[PDB]
RNA sequence: CCGUUAGUUGCCAGCGGUUCGGCCGGGCACUCUAACGGGACUGCCCGCGAAAGCGGGAGGAAGGAGGGGACGACGUCUGGUCAGCAUGGCCCUUACGGCCUGGGCGACACACGUGCUACAAUGCCCACUACAAAGCGAUGCCACCCGGCAACGGGGAGCUAAUCGCAAAAAGGUGGGCCCAGUUCGGAUUGGGGUCUGCAACCCGACCCCAUGAAGCCGGAAUCGCUAGUAAUCGCGGAUCAGCCAUGCCGCG
């Protein structure tokens, strides 16, 4: 499942903001 | 001297106000460089027209924000009186910065 | 679950774990905006109305 | 000459003929010709006939590769079968392991379509 | 990917650490899953749900980084 | 495409040579929206026959062109209650456009590893009459003038 | 002491500045000869000179501002002629009839909803 | 397209200091910005068809609708939506109401829809060297310094926003390699190893490393969009949000 829970595949479907991305 | 911008979603309410401020000093004290039109900022919202399946047929809205700026070159102790005196403006917000 | 789910979206129970949104009038789940707090529906039926300042209909 | 003892990819460019070994690709070629100071921009059809073996006992010691690799591969799996975990079942049932969708695709764990209608 | 720090649910240690004041038994009936297979617990059997029932398994040394929720299959097709 | 007979686009002529014909071909080789990357091929090929012989790469270009522009050709058209094909002459503008697209598509077929090689050859090999762009040209006339007997439509 | 030209095509901005020099033509520094090294339309940016038989004559300061590369060139092919006419106005009938003194505006089409690249509608499936 | 208004972006286009940067003094034509306005009406002329109209042509930026947006009549489809909402009527009210843990819509012998990379020399890697238009963000955006062989971690400049930043744009140009190979083309699968957000990442996240490197040699019957900056190609943002379905959508070049 590209961009979901428990794999590693690819993120051009899940995004990234708030995901693990820098906040403050 | 003291700094003010002018922010309104409608230029008509903003330009007039921007033309309104100039009255409370430029005809009260030294000349003022006229309003400084910032590039207008938009909040571009397009929404699906339909309430269900028809995903296309969408329609678009904008919550434009017109920003303009006015700088006085000589803050005159009497003109500032004329400022706060103008307690009849419109539904527009403004800020005063130093 | 109409009048049963929005109430949940108030007490804030478990950790930052179930913190979602909720339209006001329409009370709808998703398609809600954090700007208006309105579903894509509960916004139009006020946008076209006019109770949405500066929210004209776009054109360009 | 007799290069990688096991397999032999002669008459090609070294660095890349390296890649065609169960366990070699690109950066493996980097540290190699940057630890054994042997210049990569060479062939094998005409080089110093001594630079053949200096890559052996370096490449052929610290880590594992070729037939000395699919063990670990074969290792970390038979257990998972005999362990009863759901992941172990994936490899068996012709299914994927990094959980994809099987309503479509997953041919790479299958290979053929079978229709049946 | 379990970064700087690993975990395991709370009442699990309630339901699994009392199993060692004397190196105790094996029977259990609980409700957690997402926990981490505990290297300090390769000597019991753990009740793990699937959807309608708890299906356990004898724990084995090799099981460490994997999760307790994998030994309890859910979608009965296989 | 029924009522008014449209407008032919008029093109930007070449810079190097003085003819629309040149640009009329470079844009044709252009792929993927890559324009400068095509004039290289052409002009790299130009800078070969300059070295090949005393043949100017333009004053020859046009001859294989007139060796690729055919004369009369067929056209599929429905009559009666089935499907046949009808021949006719060839529109001169179409005759030109037909030539170019004939020319370029002959490139990739030629066994040539680089680029402009695929260009000049089919050009040169058609400068005397032994090129692929000639074969597919005459074949139409071979498929056309063999149908002289269809003398009633014709128009 | 000089004449200015404006040149905007494909929303590009390239301020054009003609002077009566000899042979200096650069862009923001760099060098137009070698700023644009490797082009094809490169000669086409200076056309209103050999068409007026006056390339070996004047000089030009150049400022660009954003815009597309070809749009940066095609706009220069304007501000040249979009200058000079101030005190050099007889430069017309050997230009406008030939057809240079025009913007040739071709601004893009915006993307529209229910489509893709502005006009390519999605695949259509009656089935 | 242009005029004016106005100068915290921009400017040596003219000058004075420059660590030779628009950094400064300085100035508002130019750049750009956003308010009102002139402008294009077959207006004129050479002809054609009486007529509307047509081949023009000049001037003009554009000429015959200049090019896109939004605007969708009477009415059919007893069309779609009780699941955005309101609501008649029937029903459920010790539950057909409500809370939690876990599981499921991602399940797979299959098949279709819409897209994604390609199956390569106009080609593919590595290094170096410029141009955006729009959009967004203080309890947030993240420069920059160090650490990290990398996603990233500690410190922290600026910015409540034409200033600060996201932000490095790719195709482009130079230069070397690869000289047709199932390839230095493609990344599916999979072993091991990581950082990165939140009570918690197996089914059911990325990015990165050592690889493993599958079919893929241009595709039948058919069939799809597209008449101009459109088609193709290349890349840049937004919208819901503790995380979360964002290669789909809506915008920009
Ligand atoms: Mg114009
Ligand atoms: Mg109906
Ligand atoms: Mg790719
Ligand atoms: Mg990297």
């Amino acid at each position: 499942g590209k961009g979901d829970r428990r794999t590693r595949r690819g993120k051009i479907w899940r995004g990234t903001y708030g995901k693990y991305r820098p906040r403050k | 001297k003291i700094r003010i911008k002018l922010r309104g979603f409608d230029h008509k309410t903003l330009d007039a106000s921007a033309q309104k401020i100039v009255e409370a000093a430029r005809r009260s004290g030294a000349q003022v460089s006229g309003p400084i039109p910032l590039p207008t900022r938009v909040r571009r919202f397009t929404v699906i027209r339909g309430p269900f399946k028809h995903k296309d047929s969408r329609e678009h809205f904008e919550l434009r924000t017109h920003n303009r700026l006015v700088d006085i070159i000589n803050p005159n102790r009497k003109t500032i009186e004329q400022l706060m005196t103008l307690d009849l403006p419109t539904g527009v917000e403004i800020e005063i910065k130093t | 679950a109409r009048k049963a789910l929005i109430e949940k979206a108030k007490r804030t129970p478990k950790f930052k774990v179930r913190a979602y949104t909720r339209c006001v009038r329409c009370g709808r789940a998703r398609s809600v905006y954090r700007f208006f707090g309105l579903c894509r529906i509960c916004l139009r039926e006020l946008a076209h109305k006019g109770q949405l300042p500066g929210v004209r209909k776009a054109s360009w | 000459a007799r290069i990688a003892g096991v397999e032999i990819p002669r008459n090609k460019r070294v660095d890349v003929a390296l890649t065609y070994i169960y366990g070699i690709g690109k950066a493996r070629a980097k540290e190699a010709l940057e630890k054994t100071g042997i210049n990569p921009a060479t062939r094998v059809k005409d080089l110093t006939e001594a630079e053949v073996v200096r890559l052996r006992e370096y490449v052929e010691n610290t880590w594992k590769l070729e037939g000395e690799l699919r063990a670990e591969v074969a290792a970390n799996i038979k257990r998972l079968m005999d362990i009863g975990c759901y992941r172990g079942l994936r490899h068996r049932r012709g299914l994927p392991v990094r959980g994809q969708r099987t309503r479509t695709n997953a041919r790479t764990r299958k290979g053929p379509r079978k229709t049946v209608a | 990917s379990l970064k700087k720090g690993v975990f395991v649910d709370d009442h699990l240690l309630e339901k699994v650490l009392e199993l060692n004041a004397k190196g105790e038994k094996r029977l259990i009936k609980t409700w957690s899953r997402r926990s981490t297979i505990v290297p300090e617990m390769v000597g019991h059997t753990i009740a793990v749900y699937n959807g309608k029932q708890h299906v356990p398994v004898y724990i084995t040394e090799n099981m460490v980084g994997h999760k307790l929720g994998e030994f309890a299959p859910t979608r009965t097709y296989r | 495409a029924r009522r008014r007979r449209a407008e032919v686009r008029q093109l930007q002529p070449d810079l190097v040579y003085g003819d629309v014909l040149v640009t009329a071909f470079i844009n044709k080789i252009m792929r993927d929206g890559k324009k400068n990357l095509a004039a290289r091929i052409f002009y790299d090929a130009c800078k070969i026959i300059q070295e090949k012989t005393g043949q100017e790469p333009l004053k020859v270009f046009k001859q294989a062109v007139e060796n690729v522009k055919p004369r009369m050709e067929v056209r599929s058209r429905r009559v009666g209650g089935a499907n046949y094909q009808v021949p006719m002459e060839v529109s001169p503008r179409r005759q030109q456009s037909l030539a170019l697209r004939w020319l370029v598509q002959a490139a990739n077929q030629r066994p040539e590893r680089r680029a402009a090689v695929r260009i000049a050859h089919e050009l040169m090999d058609a400068a005397e009459g032994k090129g692929g762009a000639v074969k597919k040209k005459e074949d139409v006339e071979r498929m056309a003038e063999a149908n002289r007997a269809y003398a009633h439509y014709r128009w | 002491e000089q004449y200015y030209g404006t040149g905007r095509r494909k929303e590009a901005v390239a301020r054009v500045f003609l002077r009566p020099g000899n042979g200096k033509v650069t862009v923001n520094g760099q060098d137009f000869n070698e700023y644009f090294q490797g082009l094809v339309r490169a000669v086409a940016a200076l056309e209103p000179l050999r068409a007026v038989d006056a390339l070996g004559r004047f000089d030009a300061y150049i400022t660009v501002r954003g815009g597309g590369k070809s749009g940066q060139i095609d706009a220069i092919k304007l501000g040249i002629a979009r200058a000079l006419v101030q005190y050099n106005p007889d430069y017309r009938a050997k230009l406008k009839p030939l057809g240079f003194l025009t913007r040739d505006a071709r601004v893009v089409e915006r993307k529209k909803y229910g489509k893709h690249k502005a006009r390519r509608a999605p695949q259509y499936s009656k089935r």
